[PDB]
């Protein structure tokens, strides 16, 4: 019922925004999803890198680095580094094993949509920088940006303490004691909303990985689905709570830092208009200058891996293909000037 | 407006009062900004309804 | 004794709502307030309105449509002068004009507002709900625009005051017959007799009309005996809101009014009202944006911006009109 | 008498502690002392602390912050936020007028010992914490641990019922309604060394700020004097109860959790033996480990605005100068860690 | 007769009442109801719960409380804390066997219905709370607001002088004697009505566990049966008295104090209408204002071991059902705001 309301509603809104391109978007989405394995570089990545090859799968972030140059600065300086990330060629169904601990005791590699990581990516992490995710749990993007070995700090925020404690879960599974329990990493579980006030100007790079529709989920769990029917006041809102959340990354941004937004859904309410949205809000509240930088050579780049909806005003999108079933990925990159 | 409060009986004010000096000896400018905390042209507005005031009875 | 506990319990309430903008208006309740003239139309309110401008005051209303594009709605042919802003003048007593009829009626200018923006149109069938002793009933009948206008008012005392003031200003002829009509009842009773008739209605609520309870210590609210009556008070002014807006046709609208700054009395009274018509009668009742009409008339009052629903006039020594809290509504369904 | 007891006593004790450090300290305590005015946040704090500049004073803790860099992690992550406390220049003995009522009828600042804000933070307090005031009466400490928007539940307790009196007199003339009145704020009249057994490894944040001989005030009011010949055996034992309090207040708090003891006594006795005498007690009895944590960045960032005596072994301790004229002010973080 | 008569009476009402889930509830009540062993505190709780944990019972009070977090403050803000009470598995009839006196020749544990703890648990009791149970005998509910440990004065109130020895056997039986002679316990045996007049504004929490039908008891037992013919107008008048007792309750009760009403009855007569009655009473006759708390995050974690009517406008209902057997109990938690 919820899963066929979430359908009913993607079909209304869906079929306007993408067109003829919506049938190819609504099999994807009513299929099984394609995982990309991001390699564990406290597991000792090499042996890992080389056990992936094995059954025929690829770092799709090394091609996409490779190709930096081809079509202004390093890869390194423009996207963050050190993630590796391995998917099976495009057309190919091939599922990985689950992970397993190796002689180190954490997990070898995590399971996950191959486009969550491209957020991440796009962020930017320059070595020593002081980084926030907002809306981090379970965790999936929280340890991508751990990967990089740029943190000097790392903030996890997640208003919901029963999901904080699946990204505790993670963070134990695979980063080492000597990490996670330092002055490295901070777990807190707290309405992310209010970082204007408490840590405002304070992070390098920020990511506000909010709360949606999540499309692709809201088709498969009947459980906790944002299109029950007592649960329409809730979504309404939803693009009220997604500003405030962005606006709340943003003042917690130095200025001169960046902040990439991100979301699980094909919508323009809950995209580019949170976007525009967060944007005006703190030019008129708090007059501060809020520039969107483009993703066109980003894009353009990881374009051979995945689908992207080029027609994206404001930052970009990744739709899902039944050749690289990567689930809806909305991400806007910006810079907060004054 | 609030900001002196007659004392009385034990000569005592829920606040302290703002002191004589800062209230009289201080120009108009400073008493408004900080004693009495209002604008100029409302405490002009309030010396002729208080002279009013006076001149009858 | 009631005054004094009337401003304790302002300097409670108040200071909290207000915060650091209670000073400027508990000096302003605590000084003399400003009054407007507004013109009697019935007593050639031409030479009325050429010998006020002598004084030096102007038509604020004049002065606001003036003024935005003409989306917002107001009740019309109301001239009401007032003295420039600072200017702490005293309009001279009103005085029968050719037609035996009083050329002006002094009062709080703000008083005009919840009028103006009940926005009447010609041929409206209005209701005064809570009409004594006629203030906002004359300017309702200064429009023109009243098909029928129902002043009703629960005390018969007060009433005779209201009939004083319609002898006064309003000519035989417009009185009689069937134009007006003034009754003393229950208001709340009007969601069963005469249910769905009203095109306009206003609903002035009887308040804690906090700067009256400050100047006069006989029947005052806040006296020992009348604890408990002033701590219902919320509850009637929602019986009587929610029998305005049942009395309102479908399509009608209605104008909340309190003398009140208490929020407990004014916002949280439309929010109660509203409540109680969608749950009981499953009516549903729109809160109508006044914020163009607030904005036009901010060159002559005071309005606490911060108002969540309706607006408020807070006194202010600049423009001291008394609080005055008005709501419009339109009922839908 | 009981006035002239204390000096009698100090003289004996600290002329021996302090050596020819005693005389600048003893003059100080004898004369007037030092203010700050802690900021109300709930009562507008820009307009407040803009007021406050009028007067030549400054925010110490925002100097102390905007060094914090200079000579491991954000002063946020370290140091409890949002605190603005304004003092006059050293050497100044300007005083500050009485607050009044603000922003939403709550006052505009707290008057205060400066030096009774460092426990709160040096706490070092985060975003979602549950916190504990384990002797909370009259509520200096409790006013500044809420001032920080990190509480999500306060829990203030006072044996006293008569001190709870003033606590919730401040309470109410400083904190809306709102906060006050539901599930974040919790006044509680109960022997705080029972809280090992009720709500053992609850808090996050724990503050013990003991009773003690309060060194300034027993010089000054006759009344209630624990100098007075009756008072000999509670004056003897009280560094008994405090080592019951401190371990209360370590049994109450999680294990990883942190906590700050604290007096406003010189005296060793009281300060560097009841934080020895605590840790021993839950080794011995109820096996918990518990590390002292080093406060000396902590210190030399905040040395620009108070006298410390860096002779200290374990914890701080601000000791009064006529420059600088904060009242005796002990203060140990601690974390527990079993 | 009197038996058949509560029976024929209960097809009346409450077949309409539940519908199709008054038989599940009927076959409950005419069959063994299921027990639950209250742990005495007094007596080293710590063998008794090993002991209790051998014939695999399990402490249900202690599994609610873990998933308190799952699904705002911490359980002991909320909810009654030292309370270990042992229930055997979902579906299992096991007895437990009598209490004996244990260490201190006092009683290990207490036998009664699991769900009469629920009103003592909901009433969230906290450190330093002055109590009154107005409605005290036997003692059941009595003890387990002594075992929190949280009672700076309990009042136990009962009109019957005969229940009143039952209630000083269970204190004999189970306090030791430095606690109930003391100025902590307080047994009296008036009209718990007339509170209202002495004793009014005192009170922090108040139990009011009225008189009712006694659903369960009227089915086994034919002596002092409510259900007799000459006892039909002390049945009918019986609301009256509830709501008489549950104002006298309020009326005790400080202002900002909370207050739990319960019944041991099915009969929304006795349970929600006395809740607006008295509500409506003190709002009427006092002008004293009452707000019902919600209670469905308590009832949600308490799911797990008991059956309750989620039908229920106002207060909570445990129902009886055969996989757990726990006799009618009917509580609601108000606050006195005025
Ligand atoms: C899409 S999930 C984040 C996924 C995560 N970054 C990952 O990659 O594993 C969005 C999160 O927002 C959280 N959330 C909702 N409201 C919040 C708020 N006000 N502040 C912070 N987090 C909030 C939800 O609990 C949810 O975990
Ligand atoms: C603020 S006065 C109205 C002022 C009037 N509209 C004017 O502008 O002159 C409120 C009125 O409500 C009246 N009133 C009180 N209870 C009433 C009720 N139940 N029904 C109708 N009028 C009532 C009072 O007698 C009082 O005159
Ligand atoms: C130094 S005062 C606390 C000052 C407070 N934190 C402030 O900053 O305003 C020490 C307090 O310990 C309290 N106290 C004494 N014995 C206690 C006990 N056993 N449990 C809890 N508090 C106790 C005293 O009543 C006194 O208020
Ligand atoms: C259900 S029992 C209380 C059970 C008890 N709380 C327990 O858990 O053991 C209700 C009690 O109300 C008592 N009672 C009846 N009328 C009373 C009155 N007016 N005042 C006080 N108690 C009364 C009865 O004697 C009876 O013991």
């Amino acid at each position: 019922p919820a899963v066929r309301l979430a359908l009913q509603n993607f079909d209304m809104t869906y079929s306007v925004q993408f067109g003829d391109l919506w049938p190819s978007i609504r099999v994807s989405l009513l299929s099984e999803q394609k995982y990309g394995a991001l390699v564990n570089n406290f597991a000792a990545w090499d042996h890992v890198s080389a056990k992936l090859e094995q059954l025929s799968a690829k770092d799709f972030v090394n091609e996409a680095i490779s190709h930096w140059e081809l079509q202004p600065s390093p890869a390194s300086w423009a996207c963050s580094p050190n993630l590796r990330c391995f998917t099976f060629d495009r057309g190919d169904i091939s599922r990985f094993p689950p992970a397993r601990p190796g002689s180190l005791g954490v997990m070898e590699y995590y399971l996950m949509d191959a486009a969550s990581l491209l957020p991440v990516l796009a962020l930017g992490l320059q070595p020593g920088d002081i980084v926030l995710d907002l809306c981090a749990a379970p965790g999936g993007k929280t340890l991508a940006l751990l990967q990089t070995g740029c943190c000097r700090n790392l903030a996890a925020n997640d208003l919901s303490p029963s999901r904080i404690a699946r990204l505790q879960k993670i963070l134990h599974s695979y980063v080492p004691e000597e990490i996670r329990d330092g002055n490295q990493v901070r777990v807190t579980s707290w309405d992310g909303r209010k970082w204007g006030e408490l840590e405002g100007d304070t992070y390098d790079r920020v990511l506000v990985d909010v709360p949606c529709t999540t499309d692709r989920h809201s088709l498969h769990e009947e459980e906790n689905n944002i299109f029950k029917r007592s649960r329409k006041k809730e979504r309404q809102i939803l693009p009220v709570l997604q500003v405030q959340l962005l606006a709340a990354g943003l003042l917690a941004t130095k200025p001169g830092g960046h902040v990439v937004y991100s979301t699980c859904s094909l919508s323009h309410l809950q995209n580019e208009y949170v976007v525009q949205g967060a944007i005006e809000l703190l030019a008129n509240q708090y007059s501060i200058q809020v520039q969107v930088e483009d993703l066109t050579h980003f894009r353009r780049v990881f374009m051979d891996t995945f689908c992207f909806f080029s027609s994206c005003q404001v930052g970009e999108l990744v739709i899902p293909n039944l050749m690289a079933n990567f689930g809806p990925m909305y991400f806007c990159k910006m810079r907060r000037l004054t | 407006l609030g900001r002196y409060q007659t004392p009385d009986k034990k000569g005592q004010t829920q606040i302290p009062n703002p002191l004589l000096k800062d209230i009289l000896r201080v120009s108009e400018a400073e008493f408004l900004a900080r004693t009495a905390c209002t604008s100029v042209e409302e405490f002009q507005v309030f010396k002729k309804l208080l002279a009013r005031e006076e001149e009858e009875s």
